[PDB]
Formats: C-alpha cells, structure tokens, sequence
C-alpha cells in the first residue's frame, strides 16, 4: 500500500539478530565444508547473500541436505570472512587476504564483493 | 568425495 | 577487526531477498495460525523481529513445531501487517488499523511498533 | 485447541 511508514534502522537490527542467532547456533540448518573447516549457517541468510547458495538451495534435491562441501581451492579464511559479511556488511579486507577473498567471491557468485575487490586491486597497481 | 564445483 | 569497509545497503538487500523467498515460499518453516487464516514464514526472520517469537523459538520444544496458534483475541489483518513490517521495514498503519495493529504488537512484543503506534494514537486525541 | 497465551 501507498500510504506506509518505514524504520530506517529496520533491516540492520533484523541482521545484527540473525548474526546473534547464528553465534549462538540457533536454527542453523547446514554445515558448510571448506577443507577440514567447517562453518554453521542458515540456508537463507546464504541464499540471500550468494548467488552460488541461491542456486543450490532453489534446487529440490540439495536444499534437504544438511552438509555443502565446497570445492578444494577454496581457502576456509576468505570464506569465514564472506560469511561474516553476509550476516555483518563488514568485509574485513586486508593486503594479505584481498586474492583468496576475491576468488572466494567470484566462487560464491557476490558480485558487489568482486566488484569492490576488483577496484581494491586495480588501486595497488 | 563430492563438491559444489 | 577493526580495519573493515561496509556495504551500506547490504542489510536490506538481504531482508528483500528473505521477504522473495517467504512469497514464494521457500525454506519457510513454520505456519502461524491466526483465528482460521494461515501464514508462513521463517523462524529466524520471526525471532529477530518479536519478542514472543524469539522466547518461542528459545525453547527447545516449541522451536521443533512446524505449526504456532496465537491467541483468538488477534486480529489475523493486524497480524498480516506487522508480518509485512518484519520482511520489509514498512508498515501499513491507517486509521481503521492502528487499534488492532498496537494490540497485535504489544501481544508479539514489537517493542519500536508499539512506541510509534501510541504517538500515533496520542497526536489524534 | 492450544494458542500462546
Ligand atoms: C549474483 N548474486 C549475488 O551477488 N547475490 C548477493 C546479492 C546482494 C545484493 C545481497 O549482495 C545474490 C543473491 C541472490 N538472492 C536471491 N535472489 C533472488 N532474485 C535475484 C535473481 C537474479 C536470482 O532473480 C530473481 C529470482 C528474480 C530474484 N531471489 C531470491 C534470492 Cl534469496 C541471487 C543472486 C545473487
Ligand atoms: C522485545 N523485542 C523486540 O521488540 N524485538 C524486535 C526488535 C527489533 C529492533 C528488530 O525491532 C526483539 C527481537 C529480539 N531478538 C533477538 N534478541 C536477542 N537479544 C535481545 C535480548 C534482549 C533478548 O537479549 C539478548 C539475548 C542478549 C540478545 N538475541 C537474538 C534475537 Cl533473534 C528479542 C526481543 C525483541
């Protein structure tokens, strides 16, 4: 409807919740493999911020599964720090994790995530 | 095993 | 870490995407019955906006049912507008609503809901 | 019927 108020500071209580539950491992309902390392999410929140998960959990079959094992060149620290940006809006971006966290975004299909590493690097050059 | 390739 | 950079619009990006999948109503886990009328939804996206939904889904017991009753006295449109709020930061306050609205959020514990429908309510007196 | 109350 046309006639709506909104609360701007909303949509980032509802995360900064989400963050809280998932610290607290309430309602998580899937282990992401990265490696031997292995990180406790909800499905949504990574469906909601990936195109990579958007993909596997619209899929019939691999939504019911519990456990994602991710491909073997994917560094397990670039993933921990996307995984806090999904629940956060911090990426933790530093001189010695900008290539793995690239390669993990592109893999992970974020594409504002590329996007702002890709200036990152071309502005070290 | 098996991976999201 | 103290050395990260932030997406402003991340947090309602996601909340858009969680309110896509709750439309067409994907990995929704619960039905929350409200007089005869049903409404899906996310636990999680539950919890993080009520304070009933988040003692609810605390208890071990109540958090396993995929169906949730509320009280007969809560009128199922008050409801379906605070459901709305929850996903989308906005909400649909009129003046033949607002009575039923305040009610339904006091019930829910929306605690900013509550503050904003009564200077709503003492502006009209 | 059960609500919460
Ligand atoms: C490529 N990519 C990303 O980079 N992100 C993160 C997006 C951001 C801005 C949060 O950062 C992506 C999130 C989603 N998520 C979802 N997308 C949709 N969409 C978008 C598409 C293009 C799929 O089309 C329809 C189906 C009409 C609606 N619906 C639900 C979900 Cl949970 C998808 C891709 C992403
Ligand atoms: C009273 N009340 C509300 O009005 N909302 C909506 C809040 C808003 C700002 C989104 O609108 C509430 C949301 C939550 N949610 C949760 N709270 C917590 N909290 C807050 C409390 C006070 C419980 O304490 C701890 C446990 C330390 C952290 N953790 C996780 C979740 Cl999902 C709770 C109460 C709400």
């Amino acid at each position: 409807a046309d006639s709506c108020i909104q609360f701007t500071r909303h949509a980032s209580d509802v995360l900064l919740n989400l963050n809280r539950l998932r610290s607290r491992d309430i309602l998580t309902d899937v282990v992401i493999v990265v490696s031997r390392e292995q990180f406790r999410a909800h499905k949504t929140v990574l469906m909601a911020c990936s195109g990579l998960f958007y993909s596997i959990f619209t899929d019939q079959l691999k939504c019911n599964l519990s456990v994602i094992n991710l491909d073997p060149e994917i560094n397990p620290e670039g993933f921990c720090i996307l995984l806090d940006f999904m629940y956060t809006s911090r990426l933790n971006l530093r001189e010695g994790n900008i290539m793995a966290v690239m390669a993990t975004a592109m893999y992970l299909q974020m594409e504002h995530v590329v996007d702002t590493c890709r200036k990152f690097i071309k502005a070290s050059e | 095993a098996w991976v999201i390739p």
